[PDB]
This record gives C-alpha cells, sequence and structure tokens, in this order.
C-alpha cells in the first residue's frame, strides 16, 4: 500500500463570514448616560461654588477686622 | 536653590525610562517583546542610549547654518523642561500669580525647536518637513485656549493651586463631558509620539527635526520631544482630575497624583499604535471646519452657566 496526503472535511473551516457585530452603545442608550452625566455634573459643582461663598465672605472678613494692619 | 537640580536630573532619567514603555507597552499592543537582552527586564537599555548617542556620535550639517541649528536643541529643553516649574503638584516651585498663562505660553514657545530646525539645513529638504510642522500646531494653539477658558471660567482662575481645592467629591471629567475628550486631541498639538500628531515621524514623510539634526542634537530633541508627552498628561491629570487635596500629609496625595498620570501615560502610547495618519489637509478639516464651532458652542454653554447658578471664585 502506498500512503499519500490525506483529506480532511469535518466543518471546512467556515469561509467568509462577517465577525464584526456591534457591542454595548446602541445609540440612543449611551445619550442618556452622555446628558446623563452631564446634569449630574453641573449640579454637583455649584454645591461646592456655594460652599466656597461660605469661605470667600469670611476670608475677606479678616481684612475688614484688622485696622491696626 | 536645591529644588529645581531636584527637577531636571529625576525627570531626565523619566524620559530615558519612557524609552523603555516606548517599546514595551507598544510592543505588547503589536504583539513583540520589547526590551529583555540588556537588563533583568531590559532595564540596563534607556540608560545606555545616553552613552551611545552623546560621547560617541559626532555629527554636525553640511552646508548647515551659522549660529543657528544647534541654538534649536538648547531651544527644545530649555523651554519644555521650564515648564515643569510652573506645575502645582503637592508644592510649586515659585507658584505664579496666574498659573495657566505661564502654561499655555511656554508651550507655543517650544514649538520653536521644530521652527528653527527648518533653517537647519539651507537646503529645502528639511524645511518641508518644518512647513507641514506650522500647521499641524497653528491651528490647534486656538481651542487649546478656548477649553481652557471654558473650564478655568467653571473652576477658580489662572492659578494652579487653585484647580487642585476645587475637585473635592468629584473630578471635572464629568460636569466638562465633551471637553475632556477634546484634550486627548489637543493635547496631542505639540510634535508627538500619536496617531493624530505632527511632522516628527517617519511612515510618508522624513523625519522633521531629526533629518538636519545629527545624534546629539537629534538625541537631544527626543529628550525634549518625549518630555511633553508626560507634561500634557499631568496637565490633564490637573484640569480633569483630582480625587482628594489633604495638605497635612503629602504622602498620600502622591502616591495618588501618579496613578493618574500614569494611566494617561499608556493612552498615548496607545493611540500611537492603534491609528495611522490624519494627513496634512484632513488634520486642518478635523479642527477648524468640524471641531471649533463645537468648542465655542461649549465655551458659550460655560460663559451662561455661573450666571444661571453661582459659581465665582
Amino acid at each position: 500500500x502506498x500512503x499519500x496526503x490525506x483529506x480532511x472535511x469535518x466543518x471546512x473551516x467556515x469561509x467568509x463570514x462577517x465577525x464584526x457585530x456591534x457591542x454595548x452603545x446602541x445609540g440612543y442608550s449611551m445619550f442618556a448616560v452622555g446628558i446623563g452625566a452631564l446634569l449630574f455634573g453641573y449640579w454637583s459643582m455649584m454645591k461646592w461654588n456655594r460652599e466656597r461663598r461660605r469661605l470667600q465672605i469670611e476670608d475677606f472678613e479678616a481684612r475688614i477686622a484688622l485696622m491696626p494692619l | 536653590m536645591i529644588n529645581i537640580l531636584m527637577l531636571i536630573i529625576p525627570i531626565l532619567l523619566a524620559v530615558a525610562f519612557l524609552t523603555l514603555v516606548e517599546r514595551k507597552v507598544l510592543g505588547y499592543m503589536q504583539l513583540r517583546k520589547g526590551p529583555n537582552v540588556v537588563g533583568p527586564y531590559g532595564l540596563l537599555q534607556p540608560i545606555a542610549d545616553a552613552i551611545k548617542l552623546f560621547i560617541k556620535e559626532p555629527l554636525r550639517p553640511a552646508t548647515s547654518s551659522a549660529s543657528m541649528f544647534i541654538l534649536a536643541p538648547i531651544m527644545a529643553l530649555g523651554l519644555a523642561l521650564t515648564m515643569w516649574i510652573p506645575l502645582p503638584m503637592p508644592y510649586p516651585l515659585i507658584n505664579m500669580n496666574l498659573g495657566v498663562l505661564f502654561m499655555l505660553a511656554m508651550s507655543s514657545l517650544a514649538v520653536y525647536s521644530i521652527l528653527w530646525s527648518g533653517w537647519a539645513s539651507n537646503s529645502k529638504y528639511a524645511l518641508i518637513g518644518a512647513l507641514r510642522a506650522v500647521a499641524q500646531t497653528i491651528s490647534y494653539e486656538v481651542t487649546l485656549a478656548i477649553i481652557l477658558l471654558s473650564v478655568l471660567l467653571m473652576s477658580g482662575s489662572f492659578t494652579l493651586s487653585t484647580l487642585i481645592t476645587t475637585q473635592e467629591q468629584m473630578w471635572l471629567i464629568l460636569p466638562a463631558w465633551p471637553l475632556a475628550m477634546m484634550w486627548f486631541i489637543s493635547t496631542l498639538a505639540e510634535t508627538n509620539r500619536a496617531p493624530f500628531d505632527l511632522t516628527e515621524g517617519e511612515s510618508e514623510l522624513v523625519s522633521g527635526f531629526n533629518v538636519e539634526y545629527a545624534a546629539g542634537p537629534f538625541a537631544l530633541f527626543f529628550m525634549a520631544e518625549y518630555a511633553n508627552i508626560i507634561m500634557m498628561n499631568i496637565f490633564t491629570a490637573i484640569l480633569f482630575l483630582g480625587t482628594s487635596h489633604n495638605p497635612h500629609m503629602p504622602e498620600l496625595y502622591t502616591i495618588n497624583f501618579t496613578i493618574k498620570s500614569l494611566l494617561l501615560t499608556m493612552s498615548f502610547l496607545w493611540i500611537r499604535a492603534s491609528y495611522p495618519r490624519f494627513r496634512y489637509d484632513q488634520l486642518m478639516h478635523l479642527l477648524w471646519k468640524n471641531f471649533l464651532p463645537l468648542t465655542l458652542a461649549l465655551c458659550m454653554w460655560h460663559v451662561s452657566l455661573p450666571i444661571l447658578t453661582s459659581g465665582i471664585p
């Protein structure tokens, strides 16, 4: 018997198929997070600015209180 | 003064140890082994380049120019390493009367390094890489100041010391959501190792500020060009990041500040490997045509916000 190269089929590798698929973000869903992060962003930032006003008047008060300076 | 000397020598080492990361992280991004033979993990190779490029490499250009050319690597380091001084850090070296103004002015002055390298060779071959470097930087200086102004009006004044104190509960990434995305692109205004970048890398054209320069001036250019990448990474970690302040313990700040910057340090080399060059014409169309109306609309938005709800330092 003579032995040569043998053939293999099984699944035939599956040639030409789109492996690319959309993931995580769809379109409308990411905009709700996007503007949602903005709405949370400005609201939390301005609370510290109002807290800065408590310091702002009190810091400049030191110059008014000190006249022997 | 000891602080300045303790901010050049360890900083030049950080630009030296960058060369590891420039082909280790970039290597694994391309599925290839970087530094391995020279040191335990190639750690002796970055310090070997300083022995390689300066002591033995001798070139001076042919037709040349007069005093200029060799003036340009002095202009490269002596304007980009000075940028470390106005940095707020835990504590700044001579805290400026207005902080970010010195940061924006010296960055534009650092562009001259690639500009004077155009007249390094009198031949026309080198200045094409210089003329391309003009437009790839000149347009992006517009938004770089505008996007700053929208952040600066939101929090404090120009002083960099106030920018640390303003972020006590949450980061500035969340209120400035589209503006933070802009500072991954606008930071790459200077000739940096990136996909957007400028006329510095090879790929298509001849290497700008490298084809005219030797090894010794050319080696001095990399110690300045890669230094700007860390500088923009730290500057983003001040304007957009913060987490905590703590004036009592400087140890808790120094560890936490470095991790935030190092995550951004990887991110620019992440950009560099991933994407091709944007072309000379079409980079001028990304901004100006498309991004400048977007940034000004957000600049219009950030003017109204302190008036709408109280936000004045």
